[PDB]
């Protein structure tokens, strides 16, 4: 399986620098997790950027995935907690933020590696995805 | 039929659009 | 029954100005709800602020008041993501943040009033816990 | 000994506490 934060969903629909690349990983799991907070992240984003229309394409695509929204449970939002004292960012420690930790959470407790874009997972404790 | 590609179609369409806002976080505040 | 927001807790903890009325409303009203999500930001605050310690009395005041932790689903998801666009914190107005956006999925689902402070929440489709 | 009493007494040891990080732009203005 597979967990999507936002990042990389962001960047894909957002036609970002290494789009194909996450859509090919995506491609190569049959099960795809991600947070419903990350899912609201996702779509906060989007909408705000390319309006409701945008919206409608992170419908479509969550549903051409088969994409599994998972509820995030207190264990994923402790798992969290703890994350975010060791990993999370500070004045020049570019880590985890508040998003992040949704997708960190479920990571962590489903075992499954996480697919992202950007600084914030490359220095944690939990599998990543790695690109074809 | 691949799956990549009707995703690729997403991604073209999507990005395609108007930019009704352009700046990235401060969208996601705290 | 009651939804707890971030603003609250932690000015409750922090000894914020009203905090003596907000504690009165928690006694008020026997069943609390409080989202994973909100329950996160306010141990992610706390912790920062008091460390790990400022955690351990999060924790003991979450047990002493019984409150139900409930899980971030999709549809408390999709009506804080619509709510977002009509009260939204967009340029130059006040409203709706990310964070304020698991609480009101909680309080729009569940249909129970909500406690916080601010003026986030304030004109907004969701009810208000009136403060003695 | 009621509920009231409980909270105010979590309330001040917690905001007794020392601080070590300051106020919140540290969740994290994202
Ligand atoms: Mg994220
Ligand atoms: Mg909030």
């Amino acid at each position: 399986m597979m967990v999507i934060d936002t990042s990389a969903l962001v960047a894909m629909l957002s036609d970002e620098p290494d789009a194909e690349r996450f859509e090919a990983a995506v491609e190569a799991d049959h099960i795809r997790l991600m947070s419903t907070a990350s899912y609201l992240e996702t779509a906060l984003v989007i909408e705000a950027r390319f309006g409701e229309p945008g919206g409608r394409e992170l419908d479509l695509w969550l549903h051409r995935a088969a994409v599994d929204l998972v509820a995030v449970h207190a264990d994923q939002a402790d798992a969290a907690r703890a994350a975010y004292r060791t990993y999370g960012k500070g004045r020049h420690r570019a880590g985890l933020n508040y998003g992040d930790c949704f997708s960190y959470g479920l990571a962590k407790i489903s075992g499954q590696p996480l697919l992202f874009k950007g600084e914030d997972f490359q220095h944690t404790d939990i599998a990543t995805v790695a690109l074809p | 039929v691949p799956l990549r590609d009707e995703l690729a179609a997403i991604r073209h369409r999507c990005a395609a659009l108007p930019v009704v806002d352009n700046r990235s976080a401060e969208a996601i505040l705290g």
